[PDB]
């Protein structure tokens, strides 16, 4: 949920494979400051000498791309007290 | 009342002393500072996160009515054109006047601009803009 | 008329409190909060169908006279160089004299300038400028 | 002379009225409109051919003397931090004292900013400047 | 010194019409044409060798004290919202008192800016901006 | 004392001449120049090398109480809407009242704006910011 | 009290000397010298660790009183049109009364804007504002 009133703002965390087997579980203490999703078709267009052929192939691969800081003063941790220069 | 009873400074009781000796005729002495701060907004919420600082700013501005000896030209801190490429840090300091006690110090400072204006029936004055690296003090 | 009784606040019936002491002799406090509120338009209509908040742009400037002593900077709120540092998160409370019940509160300030004003003659006077995460009260 | 007789608004006979509910020591409620019209120049032609309008602007600033209670986060519509966005839009109005008659209405408004002044022997402020998205009237 | 005699213009001998009716109760009118006139330099000669004209930026101001009743928004020359719309072009006058002679006239007003002020105790005051397609006189 | 003996101009002994004709009740005649001169900056030295002139620009400002007849329109030089087209190079002079012998000349203007003021109580003014190609005097 | 005791500089104890003669009727001359002067700032560490100097921006402003005749462009120091070309470098000295001492000189000035000003009854007023490569001075 974003801050709406209604509940307070919660933040991003990524899962990535532990090299024994099993997880680590990242988050961020800063969320991102621009956020962009593209969503691109493979559709494409030929012209034909006497009509137009519109032709569809289906969902492409997305992007994900976001940028942001992390924060400056330090922050508790749920194992240490780790600064941004840290994280 | 008195002097020594008092709990706040007046104009009376503070010297402006610079390269180690006691200024005449001086009338302002402001100090200002920005710490550039601006803290992080964050998208998700309206309200910044935490409060940080992006770059210190430190400027000190002294205005005085113009000596005929012994004006900021004579005692070095000021010049004209190239020849203040040879200049170097100049330091300056705000004391007691009652017990010649510090109350703090500029402790690096290079002059932006040099005013001047001479004026029909009026005292010539200086006006110098010193920006400075920074402030402290002991005791 | 009196105290017990105006359904006004002045100057006189408050109490500014930092880190839990009065702060003594200042002069003025002013405080501005923005909502950088900003109306969403349309093609085809000229006029703006609801209002939405951006960033919370929350402030508060103080304005003092030098205290002789336990200033800002030496009784450690206020700070010089990479002391900004160090220094950290600041509460300041609004305060109603008689009972002290919290007029408001400012959860979490931080520094942005810092200006101390020497002028010929007259009281020293110091101004900072304050921004804050949160301004919040309880009755 | 008298008030059924005078044609022209005196401070006197105007009140100020919010969330249906008259208010305390109010001081000053400026409405400022803006129709953003910029008529359009035209390749030769030296003078613009029609003015039309290009994006409605309406701002109502009200400005009160900070009352001991019903303050203007007492009465809901002002408020500190991330509590806004609980907020619903705000309705006022501005009618005849003399006969409760309307003379003026907002039909739907949201705070921009919420300034405030404590100073040395002098009564507290609020300030606010409402943005809102039309005006009306009837009768 | 008398009216049928003097050589200038006063606030005192001036009426100001608006759709064949003198308004009532202003305080000033001011108007501000500008052509954007501009000089057209060259390489090889510092100063430029003609004026040109770029674009009509025409408008006039109207400061008024509000009228108990039949002000310019209730008789029908301002608006509110979505009412800019239906206005259509409005011509103004201004006419000299004893013989109504034209002294200049405005074809076609629109409106800019509206503001209605109250303030503590004093009158109303009421502010509009036009901007127009062509000024002319004739005598 | 005497006319002929001063030697500074007085606004009593100047008399301005615009189209080879006197001006009533005229008040100021601001003139402004600025010949853009920036010196060049070099890498290698802190200090301009030369100071040399990039464009010339010429303002005259005439002020004048508003005349029953011979207005600045009357006189031809002002006008409202596109027949400022059919305008041409008009021509100014300040002269010694006392033997009428021309201080300065303005061999070619243009207007800027004819800005007008009516107000309660008031004599009504013209305003003209003419732009001018060259300034020059004999004798 | 006295001229041969006094420690500050006055208007009636200079002289100003431009090209060898003394002005005659000045109101106020002054002067910005700004070296541009900026801090160089790094990552990790928020203050600047040195301050640089950029361009030196150095004028003299002249404000003056119109003598009859000989006045800056009749005696041939400031210019009109296509004369500023010609108009070589022009040298200008602060004076000592007593001594005639100098007291700083400017090296080579350069004309930046003149506004004569004309106005009713009171006298006439010009000013001139002086660009220079640079300012020096010999006890």
């Amino acid at each position: 949920p974003q801050s709406d009133g209604i509940s307070n703002l919660h933040r991003i965390a990524l899962r990535f494979p532990k090299e024994g087997g099993g997880y680590d579980m990242y988050r961020f203490k800063v969320n991102p400051e621009n956020y962009t999703i593209d969503s691109p078709q493979r559709t494409t267009a030929i012209k034909t000498k006497s009509d137009i052929v519109i032709e569809d192939y289906g969902k492409d691969i997305e992007v994900i791309n976001f940028t942001g800081t992390t924060g400056f003063r330090p922050v508790r941790e749920a194992d240490g007290l780790k600064t941004g220069k840290q994280k | 009342a008195s002097e020594a009873k008092q709990t706040v400074h007046t104009g009376n009781t503070v010297l402006l002393m610079i390269k180690g000796k006691p200024v005449g005729r001086a009338q302002s002495a402001s100090g200002q500072r920005e710490y550039g701060t601006t803290g992080v907004y964050e998208i998700g919420s309206i309200m910044p996160q935490e409060h940080v600082y992006l770059r210190y700013e430190g400027t000190i501005t002294v205005e005085r009515l113009r000596m005929k000896k012994e004006n900021f030209a004579d005692l070095g801190y000021a010049s004209l054109g190239e020849e203040i490429l040879k200049k170097d840090i100049i330091d300056i300091l705000v004391v007691d006047n009652l017990t010649k006690q510090v109350i703090i110090s500029y402790h690096g400072c290079s002059a932006n601009n040099y005013n001047e204006t001479w004026q029909t029936n009026e005292i010539v004055t200086e006006e110098i803009e010193f920006s400075y690296l920074t402030a402290s003090d002991k005791a």
